RNA sequence: AAGCUCCUUCGACGAGUCGAGUAGUUUGGGAAUGCUGCUCAAAAUGGGAGGUAAAUUUCUUCUAAAGCUAAAUACCGGCCA
RNA sequence: UUGACCUCGGAUCAGGUAGGAGGACCCGCUGAACUUAAGCAUAUCAAUAAGCGGAGGAAAAGAAACCAACAGGGAUUGCC
């Protein structure tokens, strides 16, 4: 039993999409999350993660609905960053 | 409309793939891997060999396809591509071999099921004229139209045909992209490979006149059939020397 | 291979199987009359009098399982329709 | 020549007049016992073809056999276990063949053909006495029916290699050292 | 006579969804404003919540 | 290749002389029964199938019909007098005709066939 | 009328049909069988 | 036999235009190489160097078309919310990876 | 009663069985090697198995789904030698 | 009212037959594990052992929906 990270294994395009591999030994370019939007929607994930099975079906929804909209309002801020960053 | 296709210009092409009685898992595999890729193919059952061969082209119609591809099987072992627009267009007859399908572990690529390839052609594809007519019934079958409904909206994989020996090498591969140091394109390899020999190809729709022979083609057949010659005339050789033996101790 | 003068025989009863019986083709057409449809019959019959002449072939495939079982199938059954507008 | 007549409506058993016909007998079997008698066979082409004749000494059985599966699958047909069960039901009589009657989502109906080897009009008959020899006791639970050799695998080619003269009979002569006098 | 590649009103392809999203399950999309991708590249967002 | 129980299947052929002489009082039991006639019925010329065995020759079954019909023999008769008939063989050439007809002109030659009782 | 599904094998039917699996033309021909005109 | 006249006779009864002045990329999604890929293959049993060739040439293609595509507007990449079906599954896809864990695992036990 | 011959006359050949799909088992044998269950279910210049790149499925060879039949083969048991 | 035919019954009716044993060899059905692969699970053991049914002096198979590609062979069985 040995870790996939030491073993230079690459990465397989699956159902789940690989998107753009970054080379190894050089700069992976750190992304800030440094946004409350941004620190909202990961806490989101968080929190849905630890709590685990909800025999309610309506509260099942709700805690997807709650990462959802963390998802949306995240995105709309970023789409206007981008609409800055690109007057600027 | 009832094309399925929602674009400006309508490229409606639709093909039947279509496998004949004989043949094998790999042969079958093979049919199951193209058939994946085209979004506008209908798979189609056994093909009685005992038919007639213009008798695809009733059979096409039925399923309304302007384009057969057609897997022959003889003997068990061998198989036979056909290429061929229906009502009226050229065909080719290919041998294929040096089948590699995508259930094998050691391509490491994949890609989108019904997405629009980029095909990579080769130059001497557009000199002979043999290969440019070849290089349109593969930009036929292989092309996915571009509105098409089963389709995929994105770009992940590129099919290769090559002419290096007298000979069609056909490669897929995965569009990989890689952030650049300071985006590129890798390559993984995906599915099939397989080699077709071009045999004939027929001015008719599954019979006509002959437009190109390839007078060069050695069948697997000829291969068995001098193996099964070579080892009568070592029995032979045997034979008329014992023979000679028996003349000189009688003399 | 080795020159040997050839000779023909006999034709073999044996290769008469294909049947030209007139008397089996009576007994055949009178049965039908007598015996009726199937009921994926009744299918067949029905697409080739509305004109649907491409559905009742790949419904017969899928009843039958061959393209030639499905081909002699519509043709015997079109000579039917063909054969009781006549008597009509 | 009723009887090509009724060979052709026997192909045809998805008609309006064969499928009437198999629902009405399909019914009253069920209100009968699972073996019983036929007094004469319900499909006499079927019968006659198969080597029945109205001769003393000829019965006609009629059976169900439980269709579906043990997802083991049993080696021989329904068949076999509907002529066996007819065997052991008339145990001094020989069971010659049987036939296919009628069917249903839970049962399959047969029809067997029997010959009484102690009838004075079987035994003085040729062509029929060679069942009144000891060879022929419980042809159905050897496997020598009709369907007991299309299970056997007992057909000429290079498709049964393994199955022609006998399955273990071919396996045991592959298999034995054979050692002669002068090695 | 040319055929005409259409598809039949018995075809079973007759009728494509606009979801483009295979026989994958669907809860690779539990946590997502959206559910699938058209043919042109743009997603499909998912209706309201009753 | 002694995975299985071959001592439980290993046959040793002791009676190889005594087979040897069972099959010879078999064939003089069979020379008593039909004393004048020979032990064997008469077969025909064939040539081997293969293109390993082209050029050599060997017994076949039976004659066939148009070779028994050429000769002079009916067809009922042959089996009553020691010819073997095949139904299946075909002649397919004049070769493969002749070489039988010329054999059983050569047994009618040297038959002595008595006058019934 | 109201249509209500209780058994399973008509809810396998309709897991068929609701889906891209069996269409309309589909359950329309294969109702064409031995059990159909009695 | 080479009819040369009847196959351009083949082609043209059958073909429909692919030209930059008239039909966009996205219509045909095809790309002629320029060189023959016969002079990079001294050898067809040299499997390193065919493989290679063919690699080489796809490649070409797949940067000339991609160079096209975003130049009308098509979309290329796929993005990290696109869950979709593939041409090979994802039980084919564990198989992949779990071989290449396991001469991953053998080449550095040995150094081990 | 029977064999042959000739012919301006005729010449009937086995269906819930082949076949297609699927599951299990088996084989050196996914052209599924055979077998069995379930679903659908045939044909009459027909059907089955082969040969063949040779230009279209051309050619070759047999008739399945009824039945009988001595010998050459086996034999730790039976009556003996 | 009487008489046919069909189906189904009764009788210590007249005359017959089956069961059990044996099972070395034979025809079927059902069906393991130890072992080997220095462990083990595909595989092998093995379409074997154990279990169930059915015959004879032999049983079974058997007169091509066969082999073949030949200048052709010609039911089955067994030896090399």
């Amino acid at each position: 039993v040995y870790s996939e990270k030491e073993l230079g294994i690459p990465q397989l395009n699956t159902v789940t999409p690989v998107g753009v591999t970054k080379p190894k030994g050089k700069k992976k370019g750190k992304v800030f999350v440094d946004d409350r939007e941004s620190m909202n929607t990961i806490l989101a994930m968080v929190e849905a993660e630890k709590q685990g099975q909800i025999e309610s079906k309506i509260m099942r929804a709700r805690q997807l609905e709650e990462i959802r909209e963390a998802r949306r309002i995240e995105a709309e801020k970023k789409e206007a960053e981008r609409k800055a960053l690109l007057e600027n | 409309d009832r094309s399925n296709i929602i674009a400006e210009r309508k490229n409606k092409q639709r093909v039947l793939v279509l496998s004949s009685r004989g043949v094998t898992y790999r042969h079958r595999h093979l049919l199951n891997d193209l058939a994946s890729m085209l979004p506008h193919g209908r798979k189609d059952a056994k093909f009685d060999t005992k038919s007639r061969l213009y008798e695809l082209c009733e059979l096409a119609e039925l399923y309304n396809c302007n384009n057969v591809l057609f897997f022959e099987a003889r003997k068990g072992k061998d198989l036979y591509m056909w290429f061929s627009k229906v009502p009226n267009g050229p065909t080719v007859k290919f041998y294929a071999q040096n089948l590699h399908t995508m259930e094998e572990l050691h391509f490491q690529g994949n890609c989108l099921k019904g997405s629009r390839p980029i095909l990579s052609f080769d130059a001497a594809f557009e000199q002979e004229p043999y290969l440019k007519v070849i290089k349109e019934l593969f930009l036929h079958t292989f092309g996915v139209p571009q509105g098409h409904k089963k389709s995929k909206p994105f770009i992940d994989h590129v099919l290769s045909f090559s002419v290096a020996d007298g000979k069609i090498w056909v490669r897929n591969y995965e569009i990989r992209e890689v952030e650049k140091v300071k985006t590129d394109i890798n390559l993984i390899e995906i599915g099939p490979r397989f080699v077709l020999t071009p045999i004939i190809i027929q001015e008719g729709s599954f019979g006509g006149p002959i437009l190109y022979e390839n007078k060069r083609f050695i069948s697997p057949n000829k291969i068995r059939a001098e193996l099964r010659k070579a080892k009568a005339a070592r029995h032979h050789a045997r034979m008329e020397q014992q023979r000679d033996l028996l003349a000189r101790k009688r003399q | 291979g080795h020159k040997t003068t050839r000779r023909v025989l006999k034709e073999r009863p044996s290769r008469r199987k294909g049947a030209q019986s007139k008397r089996t083709q009576f007994v055949r057409s009178l049965i039908r009359e007598v015996a009726g449809l199937a009921p994926y019959e009744r299918r067949v019959i029905e697409l080739l009098r509305n004109g649907k002449d491409k559905r009742a072939r790949k419904f017969s495939k899928k009843k039958l399982g061959t393209f030639g079982r499905a081909k002699r199938k519509c043709e015997e059954l079109q000579r039917i329709i063909a054969e009781s507008r006549r008597a009509h | 020549g009723a009887l090509k007549y009724l060979e052709e409506l026997s192909k045809k058993k998805q008609s309006d007049v064969v499928r009437f016909l198999l629902r009405v007998r399909c019914w009253e079997y069920r209100q009968l016992n699972v073996i019983h008698r036929a007094s004469r066979p319900s499909r006499p082409d079927k019968a006659r073809r198969l080597g029945y004749k109205a001769k003393q000494g000829y019965v006609i059985y009629r059976v169900r056999v439980r269709r579906g599966g043990r997802q083991l699958k049993y080696q021989r047909s329904l068949r076999a276990t509907a002529e066996e069960r007819v065997g052991r039901r008339c145990s001094n009589l020989r069971v010659l063949n049987s036939y296919w009657v009628n069917q249903d989502s839970t049962y399959k109906y047969y029809e067997v053909i029997l010959v009484d080897p102690n009838h004075k009009a079987i035994r003085r008959d040729p062509r029929i006495n060679w069942i009144c020899n000891p060879v022929h006791k419980h042809r159905e639970c050897r496997g020598l029916t009709s369907t007991g050799k299309k299970s056997r695998g007992l057909n000429k080619g290079h498709r049964f290699n393994k199955t022609r003269a006998g399955r273990r009979k071919t396996w045991k002569r592959h298999n034995t050292l054979s050692l002669w006098r002068y090695r | 006579d040319e055929i005409d590649p259409v598809y039949d009103s018995d075809d079973t392809d007759y009728n494509v969804p606009v979801n483009t999203i295979g026989n994958i399950p669907l809860s690779f999309y539990d946590s997502y404003p959206h559910i699938g991708y058209d043919i042109n590249g743009k997603k499909i967002m998912r209706p309201a919540t009753g | 290749h002694f995975r299985k129980h071959w001592q439980r299947r290993v046959r040793c052929h002791f009676d190889q002389p005594g087979k040897k002489v069972t099959r010879r009082l078999a064939r003089r039991a069979k020379a008593a029964a039909l004393a004048p006639r020979p032990v064997d019925k008469l077969r025909p010329i064939v040539r081997c199938p293969t293109v390993k065995y082209n050029r050599r020759t060997r017994l076949g079954r039976g004659f066939t019909l148009e070779e028994l019909k050429a000769a002079g023999i009916p067809r009922l008769l042959a089996p009553t007098i020691g010819i073997a008939v095949d139904h299946r063989r075909k002649n397919l050439s004049e070769e493969s005709l002749a070489a039988n007809v010329q054999r059983l002109k050569d047994y009618k030659a040297r038959l002595i066939l008595f006058p019934r009782k | 009328p109201n249509i209500d599904i209780i058994t399973a094998e008509a809810m396998t039917l309709a897991h068929q049909l609701a889906t891209g699996e069996k269409t309309k033309a589909d359950l329309i021909d294969e109702g064409y069988n031995k059990y159909a005109f009695k | 036999i080479n009819n040369k006249e009847g196959l351009l006779t083949a082609l043209r009864r059958i073909q429909l235009d692919i030209n930059p002045k008239t039909t966009p990329f996205s219509f045909h999604q095809s790309v002629v190489a320029s060189k023959r890929t016969e002079d990079s293959i001294p050898q067809i049993e040299d499997d390193l160097q065919r493989e290679l060739a063919f690699m080489n040439q796809a490649l070409e293609a797949a940067r000339l078309g991609r160079s096209l595509l975003r130049k009308e507007g098509v979309p290329f990449t796929r993005p990290t919310d696109y869950f979709a079906e593939m041409v090979r599954t994802d039980a084919t896809m564990e198989k992949v990876k779990q071989k290449l864990i396991e001469e991953a695992t053998a080449k550095k036990a040995a150094a081990e």
